């Protein structure tokens, strides 16, 4: 097996969801599938689903385009939303791990109020006063410091507490503040907003306080150019700073399409993966709605593949991914009539990929991840999920498994394949074709004979008969086992009355009967093997029948007139027995009948056998 | 100038 532990336990989570959409069952979620199997893994893994749930859990319009909804500022503003809920929440766990040891240690004494814990992590992370801190303490720290990182945990409330405890000394921050708790989408009235900003601008663009900076234009969306290094210091304190100074409809403003654009764009993965941390990267991208970047990127450390591929299922199942319409492209790409700001994901040629590596041994998992490509075509107008099984066929040579074992007794245990479709019809023929091109005839038949396409498997079993017609049938021989098939496709297409074409169907049965009459020939049972020549009426033994078994010649199938030349002798060879054990004349005269019929007849090695047919008639006399 | 400092 080619899959790795936590790669096979996606697998089985995949069939899960393919189960029930193939039995028509409520379509679960995949999200949920997934992170079904991450907290098997450590928590780096964990982490990633609990972001791609939260940045996929928006209200869409289902049945609609994916390029409209990921163009719509409607979705575009709540994406920045719950990445903001993310990076707060995410910042509130570190807050406890870093008072208590252990989230379990927090938990059994209790999470404290988020203004308590946020106190007791400034113990612990200032614990002698900076000397440039401004506007005194509350209950024995500085007032800015608590309401920074009780906003950076996500719970205003807590930070408006402390407000209440300090109305003196804040001056008119109050009814500012107390208006951006109050106004949605984290915006102040313009007017509002326009009194604070030019009030920071004015005399406290430079303070000694970096926390009164901070929330200033946290609250303002200002001075987005400083970074505020001094208490934003790690990745996600930037990304979160930023995505609270984002804007939508000259100077001092940022959009989310410039921002986004404006991270990858000048700092790229180099700047992002110095530190060799892939996950960084990858939450600086999915974490401002640039999924196909942040999938194609994590899709290439070949130690998070498996977690790359199902993050884009779950962005395609969800109508978020952008899939290339071109499958020529690369992995990564901006269509040419779309904005610069978007990219595209070869989402066809991501799954390609994926699918090699495991393809080979484990076949019954690879059509699981194949389904997803059902409701795409290529150039050709071939259905992408049927091509695949048809190349996983040819490759694998995995034939009674994936299509289905028809035995010799007339049953079709059914394949894996007949889950997803019912009509296998057509590459149950691609795969017989193919293998027909190759000339693998004796699968070829197997193949159409699975399809019950009788026109081809008779067509293929007279070509694998005639070269055997006259052959010594022996144990284990290739007539034994060519005959024994043809037989038990002959008593199958009887007991279920199937014929193809009568051309075809009539050489078919007509060889079964020949080889039949050189099995007896053989065998020395002379009596018994000129019975059989003589129902046949193919080589005429009285001299009327001359002129009708003539012309029938010509219009039979060369897969018996190959074999007139063996025919004539082994007649011949019968009578001439019979001949040294009234009847004299009557062998006589078939005898000349023979003759004849092979004068007027141009064939295989007449000349040898003309001759050879007339001497034995002269011994006979 | 954002750093490249994961949260830890």
């Amino acid at each position: 097996s080619s899959l790795d532990n936590i790669e096979m336990a996606y697998a089985r989570q995949i069939y899960i969801y393919n189960e029930k959409i193939v039995n028509g069952h409520l379509q679960p979620n995949l999200v949920d599938l997934c992170a079904s199997v991450a907290e098997l893994d450590d928590k780096s893994i964990s982490d990633m689903w609990t972001m791609v749930k939260q940045m996929t859990d928006v209200l869409l319009t289902p049945a609609t385009d994916a390029l409209k909804n990921r163009s719509s500022v409607e979705v575009r503003m709540e994406f920045v939303r719950q990445a903001l809920a993310y990076l707060e929440q995410s910042y509130k766990n570190y807050t406890l791990v870093t008072v208590f040891g252990n989230l379990h240690q927090a938990q059994l004494g209790g999470v404290p109020g988020t203004y308590q814990l946020v106190r007791s992590f400034l113990n612990i992370k200032l614990p002698a006063p900076l000397p440039g801190l401004q506007d005194g303490e509350v209950e024995g720290h500085p007032v800015w410091a608590l309401i920074y990182y009780c906003m950076r945990c996500g719970d205003l409330l807590a930070a408006s507490q402390v407000v209440n405890r300090a109305q003196h000394q804040l001056g008119e921050f109050k009814t500012w503040f107390q208006e951006y708790m109050n106004s949605k989408d984290r915006r102040l009235s313009p007017a509002t907003e326009n009194k604070l900003r030019l009030h920071y601008r004015r005399a406290l663009r430079n303070n000694t306080d970096p926390y009164k900076r901070a929330v200033y234009c946290i609250i303002g969306r200002c001075d987005v150019t400083d970074n505020q290094s001094e208490v934003a210091d790690k990745t996600e304190d930037y990304l979160w700073l930023k995505l609270n100074q984002v804007c939508f409809d000259p100077q001092d403003r940022l959009t989310l399409s410039q921002f986004q654009k404006q991270l990858l764009e000048d700092y790229g993965e180099s700047h992002f993966t110095v530190n060799q941390q892939p996950f960084l990267y990858f939450q600086v991208l999915f974490l401002t709605a640039q999924f196909e970047a942040a999938v194609a990127f994590l899709f290439r450390m070949e130690r998070l593949r498996c977690h790359a591929v199902h993050v884009a299922l779950v962005l395609f199942e969800l109508k978020l991914l952008l899939k290339s319409s071109g499958q020529s492209a690369q992995l990564l790409s901006h269509e040419p009539g779309d904005p610069p700001c978007l990219r595209r994901l070869n989402f066809v040629r991501l799954l390609m990929l994926y699918t090699r590596k495991f393809e080979s041994t484990d076949p019954r998992e690879a059509l699981q991840y194949f389904y997803f490509l059902r409701d795409e075509k290529d150039s050709q107008g071939e259905n992408m999920f049927l091509r695949c099984v048809s190349e996983l066929v040819i490759e694998s040579r995995e034939f009674d498994m994936i299509l289905g074992k028809l035995e010799n007794d007339g049953s079709r245990k059914p394949g894996v394949i007949d889950k997803f479709t019912s009509d296998t019809k057509p590459i149950i023929n691609k795969v017989a074709s193919v293998a027909e091109n190759k000339g693998l005839f004796e699968e070829a038949a197997k193949l159409y004979d699975l399809a019950k396409n009788a026109d081809k498997v008779l067509e293929l079993m007279n070509k694998l008969l005639s070269p055997v017609v006259p052959q010594i049938s022996a144990p284990q021989s290739n007539k034994e086992r060519l005959k024994n098939m043809a037989l038990s496709i002959a008593e199958r297409y009887r007991a279920q009355g199937i014929s193809a074409n009568k051309f075809v169907d009539s050489t078919f049965y007509l060889l079964l009967d020949l080889i039949t009459f050189f099995d007896e020939y053989h065998s020395g049972h002379i009596d018994r093997a000129f019975d059989i020549i003589e129902r046949l009426k193919l080589v005429p033994l009285n001299q009327e029948s001359v002129e009708e078994r003539v012309a029938a010649f010509r219009n039979f199938s060369d897969e018996i007139r190959h074999n007139l030349s063996e025919v004539l002798l082994a007649t011949m060879n019968i009578l001439f027995t019979q001949f040294k054990r009234d009847r004299d004349s009557q062998l006589r005269s078939q005898a000349r009948t023979l003759i004849t019929f092979a004068g007027m007849i141009p064939y295989r090695t007449s000349g040898d056998t003309n001759a050879r047919l007339v001497q034995m008639e002269v011994l006979m006399n | 100038a954002p750093p490249v400092r994961s949260i830890y």
